[PDB]
């Protein structure tokens, strides 16, 4: 079975599956956990940075695409670079040509369409990275979840990566609570860090190990790492 | 999309054989028999019109084609491959020759051209060799009359007389007996008709047989007058009636 | 234009080329060698458009050298001049043609005879006992037509040139700062470092 | 022998194209969606599975519009659906640019048809993992269509695809019989909400979200519009009521 | 066969993983970053005594403030170095300044995944991944001394110390214990020279090993044999001293 | 080796399996059709089967209007048939533009045949699983029938049939002509030729037809058109009053 | 349009096509080069699978890239021609733009690059060739000797050999070549060369050719006799014991 | 025939103090003898404490300033939010201008 | 994808050999034998026509001896059609050289060029090699009479006498046995006929099965002349040399 139908994305299995894509999704789960949640005034990204050795750095998992949009990655870093760069351009085109900030919902459609082209053609490979995009546009705060299959979904909160299911349950529970943490960012960030620790096990989030990003009403997408996140550990 | 087949589909096997060309030759073997006979003053090429249904109109399908007014072709093997080869052959006669020297190419050169087209389908990327063998007959001022055979490999050779297809072996043998270097065109047509009879199972008449010649010039077939050096084509297809008249004297 | 002269005597070819390089109002250099050695027995002098002149010569040189190494052989002067003519004939119908005129002097080791070739930027080639480019011919051809002899010695030739160069220094409006002379014979190419007062 | 099912454009000994058939599986494995042609328009509806409470309700829209008068909904691999709509949009823009008039539904259907059929001609591409229901109003009437991964399509009185296509197809056949004079824009909307609710049984395990859109010469002016607010809720109830 | 950009059932790229295997077979290379500079050392590993050991170049200069060490199929690193030098020079031409060490690394890693037989994303013409890893080290005003590990995957990590090549797992373990935030350049040098000696098959001397460093003051420099020989001796002594 | 069955390369017997299997596909629709030539018209009948009740009967057809004068009926899957139709239409339009006169039926057939011959030789192109029957009243040749297949073959016919029960239809027609000794239905009106057509369709298939079981196309001087359910019913009624 | 990845990685981290390229080199006739104190010498053995040739024309093993640099190789002949042409062209280009002939290291790095490239480019197989490049940098007297292989890797040697039985002759050289005292003479250097070759040539007067390269484009190839004389004196050194 | 250039007048001035710098420009925009606007800003804050003005043909001036601003944005994206030093910005502007060496931005720019 | 059907005509065997080149050679070995013998005053080219018939027109035939130039000529062993492709490009290179330098192309330069072409089909392109081996017989004013040979791999070498095609081993031995440096064209002609005569797989060695050519420098002239023997000419010389 499978072995005869997982040689490349241009092949359907007898049951209608695309293994190469499923295998790509697997690289995500193997990636360090990252979380995303939003009230009505802000959207937050809390990502657990992973380190190779104890002599190594904790690889950056958050990329800024514009002044009102950014994302967290889980999986192949190179692919996140490619996709976030594609997003940076689309956000840029919208501003230059139409003097308009690109809608988060729209950025999602673009990523989905870019991902799909790499699942129907021979020679290409699907992207092996998952992304969580937060942003504040003309319709408020937004959080999107992007899957290499090309599926993008808007949520109030979520998590992807290893053990992500921990935080995802926490959020699905804390929902009615954080959804109302309007006007107070520090509270939303704390709820974000609480959710992310629900997927811990190995260690405990440290100063050079934690990474947080925020965007909202009167807050341009900004990245906080190290000392700047100490007051949350 | 985009032909991603840029590699040869015909390669060498450990024994040194080129499979696809061999197989193409096999396809030729199953083809209806066709033959050619060179006389002192002409050439005749003939074949059987194997109607694939009585509802079909055997005339709407010529197996014998004019390539230039002094050159004709016939084949054995895959008809559709032959048809596109004929289109290309007629065109190459113009683009690579008539548009350059203002005259039609001599038989050998045109044959040389066709052979090249076939040779390429033996080495180019993403294709299979042509599944046919052609017998090309013609005449040209400096070479007189000639007859050639062209194979799927792209090889070609001059013949006094020969046959390709189904009963080629038997036909070639019968031809070796009746052929001599003093034959007149009518003699060859007659021998051609005799030879073809052994290869035809069913009806044998001017409607189940296709036969053409390369002989004298046919001013009556030119379509105009006033240019002394233009005396008409040497290529002439025989009519059902002309065939039958000779089948009687068979 | 610059002076480009060539004389083919009994056993060698002599090439004389002006040393001045003028740019507008000033004479930037007075010691310019408007020549390149294509092979041990073939020399080429050139004149014409500012940058194309050297660019073309060095381009031709590189090609002949590459041929020499690939074949471990030296092309005949006739072969070398045909190659150069073809290059110019291509150039003439290209986007921006090389505006360069050349004299190719070489000693054919196989025929054991010197040869002089004149080729203009249009790719016009001809073989001559002596030739020039530009206005030079206008002043010197009547002298050469007179005193030239097929059996002249390299010494007689150098004297005939001196005569030519003097007529040029007398009647030509421009100061070309003298000429650099070179000889091509069975032994190669050498430069007459004493023509400033021969 | 075998292996006839490993390359997209290969004919099996029985004249089939297995990769196209495998694609169909992906379509059947998807959400159910439908199309109801009414007396002067068409209605589109689809099931949206609520994976979790975390999904913002009403946000992840699935029905897409082409030009200003065509609606498209599909089941199967979603991204493949968007890809096909993007093509349809270019296809439409191109037609209008040269001919001025917005593209006729039949012409549009063939555009999508030829394109999808194209992806079954080479082994360098994969067939589409979706079946699309689409249509709208034009110079002469409303038209409803369904396109399969083989590039095959036909005009329909009603159409369904996905998980609960049998339920839907059944309910649709009933309406066809019990209304030889033609349903109405208003009616088809509620009717459509019902068929979706019913066909949801083949997936009764997960909670869902209904989505409807329509294009009626009298209700929308021949322009494709989404059913929102009151009219939507009214149809939700009509279905919730008859689901018991 | 199977595409050169196929995913394994575990979600890994075959060609990239097999690439990492070839790198394990390469000569060891070690980098140590301190607040006084970054040290880079490599195992020459000649294959015959007739080979002139100094014609072995496994530590190259990217720019005056960046240098790097390679391990694996070293011939594959030539074009990477070329790209790196061009990137640094180009950046300077455009901005009249030094390229940040991280930026330079990111640029190199951008070539990494540009392989395949027709990957739908641009024009990645390169039949296979690079079979060599790189330790990129340098200094810049914003983040001071930095050490980076660039792999054929396209990802790159920053380390305080790192070892790549045949004896990397053992050598990394060593670095784990030996490294601390207040190491001095002198210490680091001795320390690199020491670990090289433990993993190297041969007996480390100034002809089969090479050191280099980069300091804000003098930039990237490769220690000539004489200078290294002394550091060797100084090491042998401090070791025999307990 | 065993791939000489996946792409169009020769098999050791000099065969092209993919072309053979493409022929297999031409019967996937289980539809039969036939064409006959009148004294000055050409008719083509084809079974029309609409299984689903949810289908819109008016949009289920296998007959196409290629040009003002050329009609084409297809035996095979609808997607491949539509592909062949779009192409033939474009080819017919272009021909008129370049040469100044309408593309003759036999020529368009040859052209389409050649295109098919190519999928037979180039590995990346699959053959189309269809058989095309072209009809018209050519201005030089008169009533014409030309049919092409996945092998790139094509020829003209006095009358022809295509589909699962092709053989029965054929022998039936063969018999009729052996009898009449002429190569056409000696009728001045196309309606009677259409009736002859449907009659023999019934004899050979041993089936009765309603008005929605058929599909009819007619070609005459300067025009090819397809009948409606009612034009057919009127035809069915006439054949009724004779049996 | 053919761009198949022929040179790729295998599970163990190997690139078989490059590895097999080497196997073709091992099959090539032996080649060796030793650098003296003021010269470099190249020796090549001559096969004898068929002997009735025309030595005048038949392509010789040592090729001049420029007037001061030569190249010999082991492996596929046809392949070596491609590399040699590209090198000769790059030599002229370098003179034309830098206004100075190439150093031996530069020319080596060039050929090596061309080889490396054919190891990771679609549609092409690696070169089944390994080379020895030697000469003197312009206006320099210090001898240079380098080696390149299918993988694209290169480096300099005091003495080196490639091809069949190169394993053997390398051993000879490793215990017969003193870096302390490199063959201080063109003669004692040419002898050390012939000696290493006799270890494998098995009496090959016509099966051993040697080219001597000295500073300033001074390159010359010995004749049968000149070489044959070296062998004779060598066979005596043995017998005289 | 079509002329791609125009002249919108205007005058700008830049003075560097010891620990400050100023860049001033009038706010009038013209075409021939007509006034297009009495207040159309011509000096812009481009971020990273850099002010710029491209005076001359307004369309080219706008394209340049817009291109440079975007250049600053990507500088941050590509170099870890590093601040663009004014000397670096200047070298950048040079490449922007010389990029159109054979169809120049008809403006005299100051930062 | 396509990768599936790619034979990969340009790869190395574990032993470091080129499969296709070896197999092409295997093909060549079944081809009519061709002999090339170089004398002091000329060169002789002889070849055995493979397969013939009573009807094969011989006067109009040419399958093994082709004129490339007025001074270069080749004898073919292998696929005729492939050979013609190469021959034509050969004839063009010759003329380009003549146009560029106004001198006939030196024999080796033309041979190295054709070989480089062949070598190409060996390293890139994914195409099968040419199944051809050539024996070049030419004359130029730098090396006088020359004799070369090139095969599918693209390697070429010079010879005094050499053979290609079937039974090369047998033929090479026979030549290596009776060849002498001081030979003369007439001696060479006879040696060639004897060799073929003893290596033929056919009954006897009749003229209708041979092709003969000689490049001599007719003493009464001072120039080089190629002569491709006519049927009768071969028949005659066959009698004199005592093969009758």
């Amino acid at each position: 079975f499978r072995n005869n139908y997982d040689g490349d994305t241009v092949t359907f299995s007898p049951t209608g599956r695309l293994f190469q894509v499923e295998y790509a999704l697997e690289a995500i789960k193997q990636g360090s956990v990252t979380v995303g949640l939003r009230s009505n005034t802000h959207a937050v990204l809390v990502a657990l940075k992973r380190n190779a050795d104890e002599l190594s750095s904790y690889q950056k998992k958050i990329i800024k695409c514009d002044e009102h949009m950014g994302l967290s990655l889980a999986g192949l870093a190179p692919d996140a670079r490619v996709l976030s760069n594609y997003l940076r351009q689309q956000c840029n085109y919208s501003s230059l040509v139409f003097n308009r900030k690109l809608a988060v919902e729209r950025a999602g459609h673009l990523l989905c369409d870019k991902a799909q082209k790499n699942t129907q053609s021979y020679g290409g490979r699907p992207y092996g990275v998952g992304l969580l995009i937060i942003g504040y546009d003309k319709s408020g705060a937004h959080l999107l979840e992007f899957q290499p299959s090309g599926n993008v979904t808007e949520l109030y909160g979520t998590a992807i990566g290893a053990r992500s299911q921990g935080a995802k349950t926490y959020l699905e529970r804390t929902l009615d609570t954080f959804i109302k943490i309007d006007g107070n960012p520090d509270e939303l960030i704390k709820a974000g860090v609480e959710a992310i620790s629900q997927s811990l096990r190995d260690e405990s989030l440290t100063v050079d190990n934690l990474s947080i990003a925020i965007v909202g009403k009167d807050t341009p997408f900004t990245i906080y790492d190290g000392e700047a996140v100490a007051k949350y550990i | 999309m985009t032909d991603r087949y840029s590699f040869s589909l015909t390669t060498f096997s450990p024994s040194g054989k080129l499979g696809q060309i061999d197989y193409a030759l096999t396809a030729v073997k199953q083809g209806v028999t066709s033959l050619g006979i060179k006389a002192t003053n002409g050439v005749v090429i003939a074949t059987e019109k194997k109607s694939s249904s009585p509802l079909a109109m055997s005339e709407t399908l010529s197996k014998v084609s004019l390539l230039t007014p002094d050159i004709g072709a016939v084949y054995s093997g895959m008809g559709p491959d032959y048809r596109v080869l004929v289109d290309k052959s007629r065109k190459v006669a113009h683009t690579s020759y008539k548009r350059i020297y203002g005259e039609y190419p001599p038989t050998k050169l045109l044959v040389s051209e066709v052979a090249k087209i076939m040779q390429e389908a033996t080495q180019s990327g993403g294709v299979r060799p042509f599944g046919v063998s052609l017998l090309i007959a013609g005449h040209d001022e400096f070479n007189g009359f000639s007859l050639y055979q062209v194979d799927p490999s792209g090889s070609y050779f001059p013949w006094k007389a020969t046959a390709i297809g189904k009963g080629s072996v038997a036909a070639k043998t019968f031809l070796e007996k009746r052929w001599n270097d003093e034959l007149e065109l009518e003699d060859a047509i007659h021998i051609a008709l005799l030879t073809l009879k052994e290869s035809v199972e069913g009806e044998f008449n001017g409607d189940t047989i296709e036969l053409a010649i390369i002989g004298d010039e046919n001013p009556d077939l030119l379509g105009y007058t006033g240019i002394p050096t233009d005396k008409g084509p040497r290529f002439r297809k025989l009519t059902s009636q002309e065939i039958n008249d000779r089948l009687e004297a068979l | 234009m610059d002076i480009i002269l060539g004389i083919r005597v009994q056993d060698s070819v002599i090439l004389a080329s002006s040393k001045a390089v003028t740019r507008g109002i000033s004479v930037l250099k007075d010691s310019d060698d408007k020549t390149r050695q294509l092979s041990p027995h073939t020399l080429m002098s050139f004149a014409g458009e500012a940058g194309d002149t050297v660019q073309f010569a060095e381009y031709i040189q590189a090609n002949i050298q590459l041929y020499s190494i690939r074949e471990d052989y030296e092309l005949s002067p006739q072969a070398v001049s045909s190659f150069v003519r073809q290059e110019l004939a291509k150039s003439i119908r290209s986007r921006r043609p090389y505006q360069v005129n050349v004299l190719i002097g070489g000693y054919d080791k196989k025929k054991n005879k010197p040869e002089l070739y004149q080729i203009d930027y249009l790719g016009t080639k001809v073989e001559l006992p002596y030739g020039a480019h530009g206005y030079s011919g206008f002043y010197t051809f009547s002298l050469l037509d007179h005193h030239y002899r097929p059996d002249m010695t390299t010494e007689e030739g150098l004297d005939l040139l001196k005569l030519c160069v003097q007529e040029l220094e007398k009647r030509m409006p421009m100061d070309f700062k003298g000429v650099i002379v070179k000889i091509v014979d069975k032994d190669g190419i050498r430069q007459v470092d004493d023509f400033q007062a021969q | 022998g075998t292996g006839y099912d490993l390359s997209n454009s290969v004919f099996s000994p029985d004249g089939r194209n297995f990769q196209v058939e495998y694609a169909v599986k992906a379509v059947e494995n998807g959400t159910t969606s439908i199309g109801i042609k009414c007396n002067d328009g068409v209605v589109f509806a689809v099931e949206k599975l609520i994976t979790s409470k975390l999904l913002v309700p009403q946000k992840n829209v699935k029905i897409q519009v082409v030009d200003r008068h065509i609606g498209c909904v599909y089941s199967g691999l979603i991204p493949d659906g968007r890809h096909l709509v993007n093509r349809g949009r270019e296809e439409a823009a191109s037609f209008k640019k040269l001919y001025k008039t917005p593209i006729p539904i039949p012409a549009f259907a063939d555009r999508l048809g030829q394109y999808v059929q194209a992806h079954t001609l080479y082994n360098s591409v994969r067939p589409f993992g979706v079946s699309t229901i689409f249509g709208g109003v034009d110079k002469n009437g409303a038209h409803l269509y369904m396109l399969e991964p083989s590039g095959s399509y036909w005009g329909y009185k009603g159409a369904a695809t996905g998980k609960g296509r049998q339920s839907a197809k059944a309910e649709l056949e009933k309406l066809v019989d019990h209304h030889p004079e033609g349903l109405s824009a208003r009616e088809a909307v509620k009717q459509a909400a019902k068929i979706i609710y019913l066909a949801h049984e083949d997936n009764k395990e997960k909670d869902f979200e209904l989505e409807i859109s329509w294009c009626s010469l009298s209700e929308t002016n021949g322009l494709h519009k989404f059913v929102k607010g009151d009219l939507l809720q009214e149809a939700i109830d009509f279905a919730q009521k008859e689901i018991n | 066969d199977r595409g050169v950009s196929t995913f394994s059932p575990e979600g890994r790229l075959f060609q990239v993983e097999y690439s990492l295997e070839a790198i394990k077979l390469g000569s060891t290379a070690i980098g140590i970053a301190t607040k006084e500079g970054v040290v880079l050392g490599v195992e020459k590993r000649a294959t015959s005594p007739l080979l002139e050991s100094d014609s072995i170049e496994k530590i190259v200069e990217i720019d005056r403030h960046i240098g790097c060490a390679m391990s694996g199929l070293t011939a594959d690193a030539r074009s990477m170095i070329e790209h790196a030098r061009t990137a640094a020079v180009t950046h300077n031409l455009y901005y009249d300044e030094d390229i940040n060490v991280e930026s330079l690394t990111q640029s190199v890693c951008d070539l990494a995944l540009r392989f395949g037989e027709g990957a739908s994303g641009e024009e990645r013409l390169m039949s296979r991944p690079f079979g060599v890893a790189l330790l990129i080290a340098g200094h810049d005003a914003d983040d001071g001394y930095q050490l980076f590990h660039a792999e054929p995957s396209g990802t790159f990590y920053r380390y305080n110390a790192k070892a790549i090549g045949s004896g990397s797992e053992g050598a990394q373990a060593e670095l784990l214990n030996e490294w601390h935030s207040s190491l001095t350049l002198k210490e680091a040098e001795l320390l690199v020279l020491k670990i090289l000696k433990q993993v190297m098959e041969e007996k480390l001397d100034e002809n089969n090993a090479q050191l280099s460093c980069i300091t804000k003051q003098d930039g990237f420099k490769i220690y000539d044999n004489e200078k290294t020989a002394e550091l060797i001796k100084e090491l042998k002594e401090k070791e025999a001293a307990e | 080796a065993g791939y000489d069955r996946h792409i169009t390369i020769f098999s050791p017997e000099g065969r092209l399996y993919q072309v053979e299997y493409a022929f297999k596909a031409t019967n996937q629709t289980n539809i039969n059709s036939l064409a006959v030539r009148g004294k000055d018209c050409t008719v083509v009948i084809s079974q029309k089967k609409v299984p689903d009740k949810l289908l819109d009967p008016t949009t289920v057809s296998y007959i196409f209007c290629i040009s003002r004068t050329i009609g084409m009926v297809v035996n095979g899957p609808i997607p491949d048939a539509r592909n062949a139709a779009l192409r033939a239409k474009a080819e017919a339009a272009e021909f008129r533009y370049k040469y100044g006169y309408d593309m003759p039926c036999d020529v368009l057939a040859k052209r389409m045949a050649n295109l098919s011959q190519i999928y037979t030789q180039r590995a990346y192109m699959r053959p189309l699983g269809v058989i095309l029957t072209f009809v018209s009243v050519d201005e030089e040749l008169g009533p014409s029938i030309y049919k092409t297949d996945p092998a790139g073959y094509y020829v003209g016919y006095k009358a022809t049939a295509t589909g699962p029960k092709q053989q029965e239809i054929t022998t039936n027609l063969e018999n009729h002509f052996k009898k009449s000794k002429i190569d056409h239905i000696n009728e001045e009106s196309w309606e009677k030729v259409v009736e002859f057509a449907i009659t023999h369709m019934i004899d050979a298939l041993g089936t009765e037809f309603s008005k929605n079981d058929l599909e009819v196309g007619v070609a005459t001087k300067d025009k090819f058109f397809t009948l409606s359910a009612e034009n057919i019913e009127e035809r069915l009624v006439a054949i009724a009053e004779q049996d | 349009g053919y761009d198949r990845a022929l040179s790729i990685f295998s599970p163990d981290g190997h690139i078989f096509q490059v590895e097999y390229a080497l196997e073709a080199v091992k099959r090539g006739t032996c080649a060796v080069g030793v650098k003296g104190k003021n010269c470099v010498v190249l020796g090549c053995e001559r096969r004898s699978t068929l002997k009735l040739q025309d030595t005048r024309i038949t392509p010789s093993k040592v090729s001049k890239i420029d007037s001061h640099v030569v190249l010999s190789f082991s492996g596929l002949n046809a392949d070596s021609r491609i590399l040699i042409e590209k090198a000769r062209v790059e030599a002229q280009s370098h003179r034309l733009t830098l206004e100075d002939p190439v150093t031996v290291e530069y020319l080596t790095r060039y050929v090596a690059g061309v080889q490396q490239r054919y190891t990771q480019s679609g549609g092409v197989r690696p070169f089944g060739v390994s080379t020895l490049i030697a000469g003197f940098d312009p206006r320099d007297d210090e001898p240079k000797l380098y080696q390149t292989e299918p993988s694209g890797i290169y480096s300099s040697w005091s003495a080196q050999t490639i091809g069949r039985n190169s394993k053997t002759v390398r051993e000879f050289l490793e215990k017969n070549y003193d870096r302390k005292e490199p063959p201080a003479t063109v003669e004692e250097c040419v002898k050390l060369t012939v000696r290493s070759l006799l270890e494998v040539v098995q009496t090959g007067a016509k099966n051993i050719e040697i080219t001597v390269v000295k500073p300033d484009s001074d390159i010359v190839a010995l004749s049968s006799e000149e070489i044959n004389q070296y062998v004779t004196q060598i066979e005596q050194e043995k017998q005289e014991q | 025939q079509f002329n791609p250039y125009g002249d919108n007048g205007g005058t700008i001035l830049g003075i560097a103090g010891e620990d400050f710098a100023v860049l001033a420009g009038d706010t009038r925009n013209i075409t021939d003898y007509s006034i297009n606007s009495r207040y159309e800003p011509k000096v812009f804050d481009c971020g990273d404490n850099i002010v710029m003005s491209a005076n001359g043909f307004a369309a080219d001036g706008d394209a340049l300033v817009k291109r440079f601003k975007n250049s600053v944005k990507w500088y941050h994206f590509d170099h870890n939010d590093k601040k663009l030093s004014i000397n670096s910005a200047a070298r950048n502007i040079q490449h922007l201008l010389y990029g159109k060496r054979f169809f120049p931005y008809y403006v005299h720019t100051i930062i | 994808g396509s990768r599936r059907y790619d034979s990969r005509t340009t790869i190395f065997s574990p032993e470091g050999r080129l499969y296709q080149v070896e197999y092409a050679l295997e093909s060549i070995s079944h081809a009519g034998t061709a002999i090339g013998i170089m004398a002091s005053d000329g060169i002789v080219l002889a070849a055995e026509r493979k397969v013939t018939s009573t009807l094969l027109e011989q006067d109009t035939s040419t399958e093994k001896l082709y004129k490339l130039n007025d001074k270069i000529a080749v004898a073919v062993a292998g696929l005729t059609a492939d050979a013609e492709i190469l021959i034509n490009t050969a004839r063009i290179h010759a003329q380009n050289y003549l146009k560029t330098y106004n001198e006939d192309i030196p024999v080796e330069i033309l041979v190295r060029r054709l070989s480089d072409i062949k070598q190409g089909y060996t390293q890139h392109g994914g195409l099968r090699p040419f199944g051809v081996s050539f024996i070049y017989a030419g004359y130029d004013d730098r090396y006088g009479y020359q004799l070369y040979t090139s095969n599918p791999s693209g390697n070429y070498t010079g010879w005094k006498a050499i053979s290609v095609g079937a039974n090369t081993s047998a033929a090479q031995t026979l030549l290596q046995m009776d060849y002498k440096d001081d030979m003369k064209v007439d001696d060479a002609i006879e040696l060639a006929l004897k060799t073929l005569s003893k290596t033929t797989d056919s009954s006897a060695l009749t003229y209708d099965r041979l092709e003969f050519a000689t490049i001599r420098k007719g003493a009464n002239d001072g120039e080089v002349y190629q002569k491709i023997f006519k049927p009768q000419e071969i028949k005659d010389i066959l009698v004199k040399t005592g093969i009758t």
